[PDB]
């Protein structure tokens, strides 16, 4: 109700209420802001096919939300990129768009390269633990849970274990344990740690619902003035219920948060370590860069990769024709990007020859990150080559304690 | 209308059948977007893929009927050009009989268009000389293959070659050609699986190899039967699949037993041979990816090795054409009918009389496009090309030209205005991939559902409805086949394998593999499952000696 | 049979005009550095080092005007935090990030310009070939 309350939300509309993951909050605020013209149009996920395939979609009709409730967790699909490219960057309309973190810092990321118009755009921020690739998904309830994967009616990450609802009965194995086996959620979601969109307008969650409501209401965090308006509005309109969250309920909302931080960390660790040090690991990303066929989806899908022509285009830096490709292709997006990489996994998942591109570009971020104290997606904070300042480059070479940039720069 | 709704499809520019969703604005394909949820690529596609948009709403696309009076083309319509091509058909027809016309599609098309097309050239006038691309492409190894098994399929799908100890490229550029089928090798070389590259040149798929071996170029033959003489020196060949399936092996002994010093012919030094045919031969799990005798040879290979009817094993040569082998499937070869069915045959033949309610089938071998282009005035005249481009396709340009210039009444449809196209008589316009509703058939036997994103340009239609129309115009029973799923229900009918292959099944992201005889058969990835398909059940291996060209 | 290959970019007004001066006063130094003489070092791109760096260089140098000293206001202060960056790049893909230096070198530091020179030389020679050469193939 006002930037800063914790709520518990359900919808009104008992058939949205049963539709929803938890209590159908996220659908009642998008179908009360289509419907009360707040936004012209509203960008969600709904199934196209079976739970394992999620496709986004646009939705003008308030009539056609009720089949975008539920949460999809094999999506791993990121939103922002494709409202710029075929939504003209949501320039002259308003969105309402339901977005994970990664898709929220992918909105921010954007808005600073002035690609979208986040006045315009809504962002509805769910809590995410992590999305499997359905493919994977697939295999895992094929081999490990020993059922047909066609048999599950619904599939979540629940108390860090992978419950599917199939015909019989239900199942459960620590998403750790798969993950040790070779499954479970990407790799960059093991990295993760923006947890809580915080940053979006509102954050809704299934953590911090205890007690009674257990199944029924979602936790609503109100991030922004426009989202506590969003609420209002819609609770005034009485699309939807609140009421005030428990203090209990906040509590353990914070514990997990915090246990998903190190568990994230400890990920970090046996990824960045695995990758090697010194020349073994310019023999890991040279020998992994140079199965490059240039098909440009890392570029395409990337955020960050906002440029009419890429300079890997350009032949000045890249040879036409020559395939087994140099690794200037990779220093180009390494020089590029590095410095504000949201981790979303869209260059590692959709390369045609499996290189760990994200893994790569993740490890120099968090660095990047720790040397300049820059954390991307975040806020409209410019990029730290957008906005160089006199004082702070005095400081980084007085720090150095040395009249060059040459040594005494890292521990 | 629509603002950014995602369509899903099948790439048309190889033979892997990719899944991709194109994005459709206003009526208007505006991008190409992954599709995580298929199993063949997941979401990843080649730069083709990713751009395989573009072509789609270019102004060159063909848009009305053109007709050549009298020289350049002027702009017809759908009733005067079509009874045009019906009149001239049938003259063509009442002079000289089934062998003065001549049929060829290409391989671009999908497989409700190929059956048509072929139901038009048989059901009506009686002529096998139906053909498509697949003669003049690469390979004609499909008919080797069918020698050594029975099916001159792939014997296996491609996240197979997961389950293998030694992937054994041979001679393949399976990274440029086939990109998504090579990133199976990338897997297995990540999941640590021996890999053997074999090409003439340092290709970039053979960079993923641990070991690659260069020979002299034409000189397959006498390589594979110097790993075959090794192989059987020193007895690491497979006693019971030799005994139990594989028929020929002494054929195989006399024929291989000339090529233990092969280095004059190939390149490859002894001890290298020795290397490669040792590891194959030892490796319980090893599966060969090819790209005619040369096929034979490798079928030599598996048989040999006891290689073909299990996971993670068998023969993989790949195709190249998008729906090459929906194409060859439906029947628009001169002696199949569908399904691999022969015309030679009697018994089928009957049944084909008695689906399509038409009398006395050819039952003669028809003639492949090199035939009819060189006999394409002696006594073949008229001809229809359902989307080739034979002037630059063919080796010879200027021959194709002179022969198609001898020619009375061609007739062309394609999406754009080619160079065949000044030859023709009548040029009828046709949809692309995104306009279409059919299917595609993978290298791997997977039966693919195409989508319809946008409408046809102007007034360009879609060729069953084209192939339906004529035949209404000539006074054909059995065109009246209104969807590319009743074109499917009538070709199901016909075929005794693919009757499996409903649309409710399609729907399904993972497709359907080609031997589906039942309606509850999940369809049948792995080919050779413990029998062959040849006249006793048993594979044949043959004897080839090297041919110095 | 291996001779170091250093290439430095060196801005016009203050490391162009202290090379010429040590020029001048004949100041000697190893012939191991050739350089490439870009307006300001603002001008260096990251995208030059990496080039480098991927064709071969045993080590780079990116040469300037002192902090308050940039004949364009500030145009070194962009050069500064572009070479921090690339020095933790190349420690991260695993090249040694003593390969590269960026030096700030007054109009009338010829005597520095040389020691620069011959330091530069030192630390490459004690480096050795550049892993990208063989890493290749
Ligand atoms: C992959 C994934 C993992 C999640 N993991 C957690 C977790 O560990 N803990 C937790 O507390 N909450 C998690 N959530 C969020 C959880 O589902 C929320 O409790 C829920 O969204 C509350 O909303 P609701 O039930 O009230 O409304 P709903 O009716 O469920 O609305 C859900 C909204 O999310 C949209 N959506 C569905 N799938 C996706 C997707 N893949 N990407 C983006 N938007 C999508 C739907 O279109 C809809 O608008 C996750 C969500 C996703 C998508
Ligand atoms: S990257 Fe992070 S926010 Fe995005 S889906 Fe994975 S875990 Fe959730
Ligand atoms: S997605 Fe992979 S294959 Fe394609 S250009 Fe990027 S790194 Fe290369
Ligand atoms: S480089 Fe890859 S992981 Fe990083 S932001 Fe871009 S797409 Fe996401
Ligand atoms: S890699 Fe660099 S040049 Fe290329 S699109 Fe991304 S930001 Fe632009
Ligand atoms: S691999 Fe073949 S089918 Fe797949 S996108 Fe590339 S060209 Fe198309
Ligand atoms: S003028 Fe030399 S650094 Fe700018």
């Amino acid at each position: 109700a006002a930037k800063g309350d914790m709520l518990y939300a359900w919808a009104k509309d008992a058939e949205i209420q049963k539709k929803g993951e938890c209590g159908g909050a996220v659908t009642a605020l998008l179908k009360h802001a289509l419907e009360t013209k707040m936004v012209d149009a509203v960008v969600a996920i709904k199934k196209g096919k079976d739970l394992y395939d999620a496709v986004p979609t646009v939705i003008t009709n308030p009539e056609d939300i009720i089949q975008t409730a539920g949460s999809l967790h094999c999506g791993t699909l990121l939103i922002p990129k494709l409202i710029k490219k075929y939504l003209n960057g949501a320039k002259d309309m308003k969105l309402a768009v339901t977005c994970k973190g990664c898709d929220a810092m992918a909105f921010y990321e954007l808005a600073k390269r002035n690609q979208i118009n986040l006045d315009n755009i809504i962002m509805i921020g769910v809590n995410c633990g992590g999305s499997v690739s359905p493919v994977t998904a697939r295999k895992m309830i094929s081999n490990k849970f020993g059922v047909d994967p066609d048999t599950v009616h619904k599939e979540e990450i629940d108390k860090g274990q992978f419950i599917i609802e199939y015909e019989g009965g239900h199942k459960g194995i620590k998403i750790d344990e798969l993950e040790e086996e070779g499954y479970g959620r990407r790799s960059n979601c093991r990295r993760c740690k923006m947890k809580i969109p915080r940053q979006a307008d509102i954050a809704a969650g299934n953590w911090g619902v205890i007690g009674d409501k257990a199944g029924k209401a979602t936790f609503l965090e109100i991030c922004s003035e426009k989202g506590a308006n969003l609420v209002n509005s819609a609770q005034s309109k009485g699309a939807l219920e609140i009421s005030p969250a428990d203090p209990k309920g906040i509590d353990i909302r914070a514990k997990v948060e915090k246990a998903m931080f190190n568990l994230g960390d400890e990920w970090r660790h046996r990824d960045f370590e695995g990758m090697g040090k010194g020349k073994d690991r310019l023999k890991l990303m040279m020998s992994e860069s140079s199965k490059c066929i240039k098909c440009y989806a890392c570029v395409e899908a990337c955020p960050i990769c906002y440029c009419i022509e890429c300079s890997t285009k350009k032949p000045w830096y890249i040879a036409p024709g020559v395939l087994p490709t140099s690794f200037m292709f990779h220093l180009i997006r390494f020089a590029h990007v590095s410095d504000s990489c949201i981790n979303c996994g869209q260059c590692e998942e959709l390369c045609p020859m499996e290189i760990p591109n994200a893994l790569f570009m993740h490890s120099q971020q968090v660095e990047i990150e720790k040397m300049f104290g820059h954390i991307p997606g975040q806020d409209m904070t410019p990029p730290i080559h957008a906005f160089v300042e006199e004082k702070a480059e005095r400081a980084r070479l007085d720090a150095t304690g040395t009249d060059s940039i040459y040594t005494n720069i890292f521990t | 209308s629509e603002i950014m709704k995602y369509v899903a499809t099948t790439c048309p520019y190889c033979g892997v059948g990719c899944t991709l969703n194109l994005v459709v604005s206003n009526g208007k394909v505006v991008g190409v977007e992954p599709n995580q949820r298929s199993p063949i690529n997941e979401g990843k596609l080649c730069p083709k893929g990713v751009t395989c948009w573009e072509h789609i709403h270019s102004p060159d696309r063909l848009t009305t009927p053109l007709i050549k009076k009298d020289g350049k083309f002027i702009e017809a319509s759908w009733d005067e050009a079509l009874d045009l091509v019906a009149k001239n058909l049938k003259v063509i027809y009442d002079k000289h009989g089934p062998k003065g016309l001549g049929f060829q599609t290409s391989c671009r098309t999908v497989n409700e268009d190929c059956y048509i097309f072929q139901k038009f050239a048989r059901v009506g006038f009686k002529t096998n000389n139906v053909d498509n691309c697949a003669r003049i492409c690469h390979g004609p190894s499909v008919a080797g293959l069918s020698l050594s098994f029975g099916s001159g399929a792939a014997t296996n799908g491609f996240e197979d070659a997961l389950n293998a100890d030694l992937i054994l490229i041979w001679g393949s550029n399976a990274v440029e050609a086939h990109p998504l089928a090579g990133r199976r090798i990338a897997q297995a070389k990540k999941k640590g699986i021996q890999i053997i590259a074999v090409d003439p040149r340092y290709t970039m798929t053979a960079r993923l190899a641990d070991t690659y071996v260069r020979f002299n170029p034409s000189t397959h033959i006498a390589l594979a039967n110097s790993m075959m003489y090794w192989i059987i020196k020193e007895g690491l060949e497979d006693k019971k699949f030799i005994q139990d399936r594989v028929n020929g092996f002494e054929d195989l002994k006399k024929t291989v037993e000339n090529y233990a010093d092969a280095e004059a012919i190939h390149g490859v030094p002894l001890d290298v041979v020795k290397d490669i045919a040792f590891r194959y031969a030892k490796a319980k799990n090893a599966v060969i990816i090819y790209c005619t005798d040369n096929v034979r040879s490798m079928g030599n290979l598996a048989l040999l090795t006891g290689n073909v009817g299990r996971e993670g094993v068998g023969v993989n040569p790949l195709r190249g054409q998008n729906n090459v082998q929906g194409a060859c499937d439906m029947g628009a070869y001169p002696n199949v009918y569908s399904g691999y069915q022969k015309c030679e045959v009697a018994e089928n033949r009957a049944k084909m009389e008695k689906a399509w309610s038409v009398t006395n089938l050819p039952d003669w071998y028809g003639a492949t496009l090199t035939e009819q282009i060189n006999q394409c005035g002696d006594e073949i005249k008229g001809m229809y090309i359902l989307g080739l481009n034979p002037v630059v396709t063919y080796p010879s340009s200027n021959h194709v030209k002179a022969q198609l210039e001898k020619l009375d009444f061609l007739v062309v449809q394609d999406i754009f205005f080619t160079e065949t196209c000044q030859y023709a008589d009548v040029i009828l316009p046709g949809a692309c991939f995104a306009e279409k509703d059919g299917t595609f058939t993978s290298g791997e036997r997977r039966i693919n559902r195409v989508r319809k994103a946008v409408n046809p340009p102007g007034q360009a239609k879609e060729d069953i409805h084209i192939i339906s129309e004529l035949a209404a115009k000539m006074g054909f029973k059995g065109f009246e086949l209104p969807t590319a799923k009743d074109v499917w229900d009538d070709m199901r009918a016909v075929t005794p394998s693919m009757f499996g292959a409903t649309y409710e099944k399609l729907e399904r992201p993972e497709g359907i593999c080609w031997p589906c005889p039942t309606e509850e058969h999940p369809g049948t990835p792995i080919l050779h499952r413990e029998k062959f398909a040849t006249a006793d059940g048993k594979g044949n291996l043959f004897g080839i000696d090297y041919r110095p060209p | 049979d291996w001779k170091p290959q250093i290439l430095a970019i060196i801005c016009n007004w203050c490391s162009y005009a202290g090379a010429d001066l040590a020029g001048g006063a004949r100041i000697q130094y190893p012939p191991t550095v050739r350089a490439i003489r870009v307006m300001c070092t603002g001008r260096v791109d990251m995208l030059f080092i990496l080039k480098a760096f991927v064709e071969g260089a045993d080590g780079v140098l990116v040469s300037g005007c002192h902090f308050g000293d940039c004949h364009y206001l500030e145009g070194n202060y962009k050069a500064a935090k572009r070479m921090f960056m690339i020095k933790n790049l190349l420690r991260n893909i695993g090249l040694d990030d003593r390969r590269f230096r960026m030096t700030f070198v007054s109009a009338s530091e010829g005597a520095k310009w040389g020691m620069v020179m011959e330091d530069v030389t030192n630390t490459i020679k004690e480096l050795g070939p550049s892993p990208i050469k063989e890493f290749k193939k």
